[PDB]
């Protein structure tokens, strides 16, 4: 329950060799769950 | 002797001649809601020829040559074996795309149903049909009026009757493939189920 304050933040993949880790969860779930649903929970911006 | 007997029978041909048309019926009656009676006797007697196999496949060897035969004759009826595969496949994903949350928020009626357009837009978005699949599920899918369709009759509506053939065929292929180890023919079958 904790980690959940990290998942929209923009700062999420900080201190990590991987940044691209929210687009490739996009990408893998995005079909099933939903776009729109990943982008908010991540807070992405799917034009940006 | 009596299953080198019938190994060396014609019993082969009849099994072929027996998935051809089973194929094809089950695919001609699963669109018609009046025939469903029809097509679940259709599929006890298919789960019997399964088990006819089962018996032939019992107490062999690995490399054995009635599980060659076996695999050959499965490659002689390709085209139907995927039909069937495809058949069973593509009605089990369908309840789970059903219960998914992207179908829950494309759909709008309140009354439970959903009209065909909407329908189609909600697969094309779920990305794992093609689109004569979505074709033969949308003419599978009866609508009552203006095109609703309820998903949820129509989801639960396959998923008894096919069970037993399903879980037949699987156990089927597994026996072939733990038995006849190095084979590529028999690893088509087994990505496409």
């Amino acid at each position: 329950q904790w980690d959940r304050l990290v998942l929209n933040t923009p700062s999420f993949p900080s201190n990590y060799w991987d940044k691209f880790v929210k687009r490739k969860v996009l990408d893998k779930h995005g079909d099933i769950f939903g776009r729109e649903r990943i982008a908010e929970l991540l807070g992405m911006d799917l034009a940006s | 002797g009596n299953q080198q007997s019938l190994a060396h029978s014609r019993l082969w041909d009849a099994v072929v001649g027996f998935l051809h048309v089973f194929a094809h019926m089950m695919m001609k009656l699963a669109q018609d809601s009046s025939q469903i009676e029809l097509l679940k006797e259709l599929l006890d007697l298919q789960k019997d020829m399964v088990v006819m196999l089962l018996s032939l496949l019992e107490g062999n060897v690995v490399n054995g040559m009635i599980a060659r035969q076996m695999v050959d004759m499965l490659v002689e009826s390709s085209s139907n074996v995927e039909m069937i595969l495809k058949f069973f496949d593509m009605f089990l994903k369908l309840k789970d795309i059903v219960g998914s949350e992207a179908f829950q928020d494309y759909v709008t009626d309140p009354r439970g149903l959903i009209s065909k357009k909407d329908f189609q837009k909600a697969m094309d978005s779920q990305k794992q049909f093609t689109g004569p699949e979505i074709q033969f599920l949308l003419s599978c899918s009866e609508a009552d009026e203006n095109e609703m369709i309820n998903f949820e009759e129509f989801a639960n509506r396959f998923q008894e009757p096919a069970r037993d053939i399903g879980f037949n065929v699987a156990v089927l292929l597994t026996n072939l493939s733990e038995h006849v180890p190095h084979d590529p023919r028999l690893r088509n079958f087994l990505e496409l189920a």
